[PDB]
RNA sequence: GGUUGCGGCCAUAUCUACCAGAAAGCACCGUUUCCCGUCCGAUCAACUGUAGUUAAGCUGGUAAGAGCCUGACCGAGUAGUGUAGUGGGUGACCAUACGCGAAACUCAGGUGCUGCAAUCU
RNA sequence: GAAGACAUUGUCAGGUGGGGAGUUUGGCUGGGGCGGCACAUCUGUUAAACGAUAACGCAGAUGUCCUAAGGGGGGCUCAUGGAGAACAGAAAUCUCCAGUAGAACAAAAGGGUAAAAGCCCCCUUGAUUUUGAUUUUCAGUGUGAAUACAAACCAUGAAAGUGUGGCCUAUCGAUCCUUUAGUCCCUCGGAAUUUGAGGCUAGAGGUGCCAGAAAAGUUACCACAGGGAUAACUGGCUUGUGGCAGUCAAGCGUUCAUAGCGACAUUGCUUUUUGAUUCUUCGAUGUCGGCUCUUCCUAUCAUACCGAAGCAGAAUUCGGUAA
RNA sequence: UUGACAUUGUGAAGAGACAUAGAGGGCUACCUUUAUAGUUUC
RNA sequence: GUGAUUUCUGCCCAGUGCUCUGAAUGUCAAAGUGAAGAAAUUCAACCAAGCGCGGGUAAACGGCGGGAGUAACUAUGACU
RNA sequence: GUCGAAUUUGGGUAUAGGGGCGAAAGACUAAUCGAACCAUCUAGUAGCUGGUUCCUGCCGAAGUUUCCCUCAGGAUAGCAGAAGCUCGUAUCAGUUUUAUGAGGUAAAGCGAAUGAUUAGAGGUUCCGGGGUCGAAAUGACCUUGACCUAUUCUCAAACUUUAAAUAUGUAAGAAGUCCUUGUUACUUAAUUGAACGUGGACAUUUGAAUGAAGAGCUUUUAGUGGGCCAUUUUUGGUAAGCAGAACUGGCGAUGCGGGAUGAACCGAACGUAGAGUUAAGGUGCCGGAAUACACGCUCAUCAGACACCACAAAAGGUGUUAG
RNA sequence: CCUCGCAAGAGGUGCACAAUCGACCGAUCCUGAUGUCUUCGGAUGGAUUUGAGUAAGAGCAUAGCUGUUGGGACCCGAAAG
RNA sequence: GGAGCGGUAGUUCAGUCGGUUAGAAUACCUGCCUGUCACGCAGGGGGUCGCGGGUUCGAGUCCCGUCCGUUCCGCCA
RNA sequence: GGGUCGUUAGCUCAGUUGGUAGAGCAGUUGACUUUUAAUCAAUUGGUCGCAGGUUCGAAUCCUGCACGACCCACCA
């Protein structure tokens, strides 16, 4: 009963992670979207983004 | 390559054309459905012979090709290329399917017996009936002894037995020989290119003048 | 989906029994709390050995939740519920559609 | 375990053994799911028309 | 997978029928339905509200209840071993009157008349419809119309 | 019989290209202060039947017109099909009996009828 | 002597803890697995002209989207082509003519739709409250979806009416538990008050294995019950594939279709290969080969007698009777 | 393994944290910064 | 763990472990502490070890790639 | 093979079961070891095998529906029995007739939409290019290229104007029809309608055929829920004694005559006997029965011989017979 | 069953049973009157609502076939724990 | 005999699965430097995002088919 | 043994998915140079080994054809 061993590098943190599971049972998938913001002056430690 | 046409002989399944559901087919082998003097005004060739199929069956494209070419070459080498105007009166629309298995030792990677049995396309073919007509010819009435031998030669390149009857009626059109002659000598015909057009007692009488000046006047 | 913050719907609260203005707010379950029998009953079963006594759910297939609008009738401040079909987006605020204007660049 | 999935075979032959007994209706059918208003009206009518026959004809 | 919706296998059932599209004609609506009258059920795709289920297309039954723009019809559906009595709620647009019942009623109307006529005659009617009785002994007439003799016809090609 | 308003059936009424229409009828057509509505008195609104027509609309007719319809021993008992056979056929299929029965084609015939109310030389 | 209220020990608590314990690992499945979902649904076709219907049959679709894409009214006519108008051209805006729908209707596919259900405007919450009746799939239970009504209170419209979601057919969930809404009602049972808790009616929080368990492997060390309902050897039916034989004859063969060949086609036969099948055997027919020994069959390698030859001889080829 | 309470006793200092007052800061949360009568955590 | 002798044991600390005399006020139980409340109780900060954040370690488990172009015949490609 | 030691062994002694010992094979642990043995818990559990004990009489099935971590099982409805109960020619009928509905299959159709497609003819362009005639032209003329018009050969499970056969719904009246008139909180402009009525008429052809070994009605419960073959319709599949459906019949569960033999084919269904009559098949002999009758066909140095059914093809032959 | 009818039939009464429309009792949702520690109180009247109801009782106990459930549960039969 | 993946300037590749824009490196080109070529300095162009069809305000990325290449399975007998 | 693919100019490479052949290298010729080489330009060489249909016509379509290149081949 075939397993699957993924190796996945984080989007945010960046560290390289691994997993192994039988492939039927679910690995719950996150949802992703781009905001396409426009970047004005970067103030202090934050950035400053302008939506249209 | 190509399993024998004994498989796809009889009309065992429903018809299955190249449609919005079934596409990426094999293309038909028989491309040229006419040959000889294809710009022949019907007043040239009065004879005709039909190659009539006695039996209800299917006909592969290949069979229709080999036959056509056979009849063709036997006509042109003998009578001369403008002695005849041989049509084929059937087109292969119906498709054949195959499952296709592995050959030398398929044991482990088998493609699973009769599972997913619906086949992909294979080759095109024409559905044919009892008394249905394969191949026209139309020639000069002296030339019969050539066409009769040509069709004879060509029928061997078909599944089953299909007979070679003798028609009347300036045979591509309808309408019998003596009747046709009467129409001609009466003036009830306009010689439209290749095939003949006919007069009527229906359409408005203005447009029957310019088309047909003859029929009604005392001159002809 | 978008819904507006106002809705002149029917109200049943002795004095009302007619169509009135409601303030349309999102339902949210709030705190669960101990002291409910069904919690105490659970905790007692849990304690000791055996360990996990009750079915912990896993196999989630739904992504969304069905939405509920807590309405408040302005007149008598007596409330009522209303449930929709499911959806991913939701805004109880305004921002109405524009008729047929051009795409944003 | 490829078992036979479905058929309707030898079913009609079961059906006709006792055999398609028809509804067996009654005069004065059941006013259930008949218009409420109409039912209410008919009620009062029956209440009245009983009285007429009861009180008068004696 | 398999599918069984409320309009399963109804491509050509609720087809509107050739060159008769749209605009629900107005006899339909003024046809007056009495309680306990027999009605045929031709569904009507050009109206969606109050539609019948596909099973009841062409099926016939009795009206039991009336309302604003509809009629309650009862039908005997066949299920398993028996007949079960249903209660539909069809909009008036899917219904017409039973012609056969009308015909019957007319026949009854004639029957009373026949009875009355018989009475002023002095009884004896014979009113039931007997089938096609095996037609009587008669004499024909040759006079001019002689037996035009035929034969069998020989096999001919003309093809 | 025509014509108007309101219809039922929904082309035997629709479409193409022409020609006729006296009476009234509609119809187009005159005008914008008010009610009214438009980018615009075109549209719809209102005001005049006065200032003018039958040019259109509408009606009717014509055409070996299209279309549509109606029937025909017109094709054709043609396909096709229910029933039966230890019927024929290597089979494909075909014939037989009891019955049922089409479409195209061809020919001929038709080109709105009609109800409610009002009005017209 | 060290050591010292610290350790040690007791009790609770968080971590660690295959070292050990228990348990585990879904179904369908032209055997099993791997693969799909045919496991909840919807469209058209298969479907055999009411319904009803199967296959791992065919071509597709669903878990969304929409305070308007809902509801009412008003106004208007769409795709496309023709002919025209500075920049303007295949197409940018305008105008007339034709335009039975060839468009547009949130999304699959099929229906349905023309002063419209289409597009533009106007005003709006009926996607509202109480509870039944009914139809569909059906056991005539549910769930979902829908239909006709009532009794309210609203919407819009001049009105007739039309509206209890999306023109129609899919778009979604039981118990227990939590939570909210309501009646601000009933119980805490020695009596009360106030907190708390428990009840009633209507929802939400989820079970896609979709009438709803909290669950990973491996066994060639294996075991038990069974199974010819089911694989792997033989046998059988079947022949695609394998092998073998024709018929036809375009071309080859200097010349010349068939001495010898023989394309494109085509009709077969065969059980010697492999497959396809699952009837027989799972309380077992000992499952490859080689050795050994018997016969049998020709579709003839050689040998006897023959005919054909692109046979001068020789050699060799084709064929016939022959096991 | 770690924490708490108990085992459980006698003392000494030296420091941090909570409440009032005085300063140097970006109407004002805090930021650094000294002092007071009490308690507490080391 | 490897397996006499001889000769040699290259690169990789990302993963997984193991480990650090390792910072912090991120995560943080019980008791204890503070606020509120008629009280049950509610809310809060404080917060052990670990977890996390970073550092080491491969005779620890282990691991240790493609694709183009190019030499004055053709090929091949030190070289890019 | 090894044989001076990591040697071999006696006795004593130690280690005890999910534990021991193990130069490691899951080996050894009293012929037991991938967890010893003895007893008990224990008659453990088993949707699975095996068996399940006398006669006769009557009635006599299912292998399908929906749900299930269901696919060898169970619930469920269906079939079958037994108990009856209420009546006593009811109202019904696997049917026809007369009448009237619905259907979108076989057929047909495409010079009809939808698409799929063979050919030329004529047009068209200023509104496509490649040429010749021309410095250019909304150019004089050829070659195509799409378009347009009238014709053409061909087609369709998921195309259709049209449209069968077979199957199919409903009516064929007493619970009816008419005449007078009562009811009401519904509805009407209206004692108009409405549904329900008292009263009066109309009945022995009471309103088609034929049939009714009674009609209706309730209870409860068994087994069952693995099917299979045949005609015709039909999907996958090259095809299959393959797989999957549709309408009847069978077989299971059933003997008998006939198919030599054979579960299903033909005939025909059985209480125990006699008689006579036949069905299907046969009638030289093996078998009971005409080496009957009559007209013809066949010569086979591979005859032929009666369905299911135990095969045969395309192609040939002045062998013969007839047209 | 009675009455009339020689009989055919008609008329009256119509148990059990079947259908139905009503009445009542309870819950639900409305209604709220006379009275009122002025928040108690509930009259009467309703309703496409619902109950395993009433509407002159049909029960109890023993016994017999049958079918169910728990039980060693028709008898034998594991691998195990 | 099937399942999944890839697809772009002359080459390696991001872009791309997020739809109303085609970026990097190298190579190429131009001028400059230099006695001349390299290196460098300062500028410049170049890809119908393999092909064909469809959905789409818009497809290069959305769906379907060829097309050429890379991977996975081939287990129990 | 069989299934698939390809065979192009002196040598190599596109070929267009059907109307006349493109590009590199090689060879010859000129330019350049004191000669050369390298470079720059110009030419020469092409029925794609043999048949059949043939789109008007085909190396390019298809099938045959001989020489290569791939992929497959008892069983327990």
């Amino acid at each position: 009963h075939a397993k699957v061993h993924l190796v996945a590098i984080d989007i945010f943190t960046g560290k390289k992670l691994e997993d192994l599971s039988p492939s039927t049972h679910n690995m719950e998938v996150p949802v992703v979207k781009r905001n396409e913001y426009q970047l004005l002056d970067i103030d202090d430690g934050f950035l400053s983004l302008m939506n249209m | 390559a190509r399993r024998p046409a004994r498989c796809y002989r009889y009309q065992k399944n429903k018809p299955y054309p190249k449609s919005r559901y079934n596409r990426a087919v094999p293309d038909s082998k028989i491309r040229i459905y006419d040959l000889g003097k294809k710009k022949a005004t019907v007043d040239e060739f009065p004879l005709c012979v039909h190659l009539v199929s006695n039996e209800l069956e299917q006909l592969s494209s290949e069979a229709l090709e080999a036959a056509r070419i056979c009849a063709n070459k036997y006509m042109t080498t003998v009578s001369g290329r403008d002695a005849f105007h041989l049509r084929v009166r059937v087109h292969p629309f119906h498709v054949l399917r195959i499952n296709k298995m592995l050959s030398c030792a398929g044991a482990d990677r088998l493609q699973q017996g009769m599972r997913g049995a619906w086949g992909k396309p294979h080759g095109l073919a024409a559905r044919v009936d009892i008394g249905q007509i394969i191949f026209s010819v139309r020639t000069k009435d002296s030339n019969k002894d050539v066409v009769v031998e040509g069709l004879r030669r060509a029928r061997y390149k078909f599944p089953g037995q299909q007979k070679i009857i003798l028609s009347k009626k300036w045979g591509f059109t309808n309408l019998d020989r003596p009747e046709y002659l009467k129409k001609r000598e009466a003036g009830e015909v306009k010689d439209d290119g290749a095939f003949v057009k006919f007069l009527s007692k229906k359409g408005s009488l203005e447009n029957n003048i310019r088309e047909f000046p003859e029929y009604f006047a005392a001159q002809a | 989906v978008n819904v507006p913050k106002t809705r002149k719907t029917y109200c049943k609260g002795k004095t009302c029994r007619k169509h009135t203005q409601h303030k349309v707010t999102q339902y949210k379950a709030g705190k669960a709390s101990l002291f409910a029998q069904g919690k105490r009953r659970y905790d007692r079963k849990q304690s000791g050995f055996g360990g996990q006594t009750k079915p912990v759910f896993h196999k989630k297939a739904k992504t969304t939740k069905k939405v509920v609008l807590r309405l408040e009738c302005v007149k008598c401040k007596t409330r009522a519920q209303l449930t929709l079909k499911r959806c991913k987006h939701f805004e109880l605020g305004g921002e109405k559609k524009q008729k047929g204007q051009a795409l944003q660049f | 375990a490829k078992s036979k999935n479905h058929t309707a075979h030898n079913q009609t032959r079961k059906a006709h053994r006792n055999g398609i007994k028809k509804p067996k209706t009654y005069k004065y059918p059941s006013l259930k799911g008949v218009d409420p208003k109409f039912r209410r009206n008919h009620k009062h009518a029956l209440h009245g028309t009983a009285k007429a026959l009861a009180a008068a004809k004696k | 997978g398999k599918s069984h919706g409320y309009r399963s296998r109804t491509r050509y059932m609720f087809q509107r029928d050739f060159r008769k599209h749209g605009a629900v004609h107005l006899s339909t609506y003024l046809k007056v339905y009495k309680v306990g009258d027999i009605v045929d059920i031709k569904a009507n795709g050009s109206i969606q509200k109050g539609m019948p289920h596909k099973f009841y297309q062409g099926k016939t039954g009795v009206v039991y209840n009336v309302t604003k723009s509809s009629v309650g019809v009862i039908i005997n559906k066949m299920v398993g071993n028996r007949y079960l009595e249903k209660r539909l709620n069809l909009r008036v647009e899917h219904i017409k009157h039973s012609k056969c019942r009308q015909e019957f009623l007319e026949r009854v109307k004639a029957n009373a008349a026949k009875r009355a006529e018989a009475k002023a005659q002095g009884v004896a009617v014979q009113l039931k419809r007997q089938p096609a009785q095996p037609r009587e002994s008669r004499i024909v007439s040759t006079e001019g119309n002689v037996p035009q003799t035929l034969a069998p016809v020989p096999y001919e090609t003309f093809i």
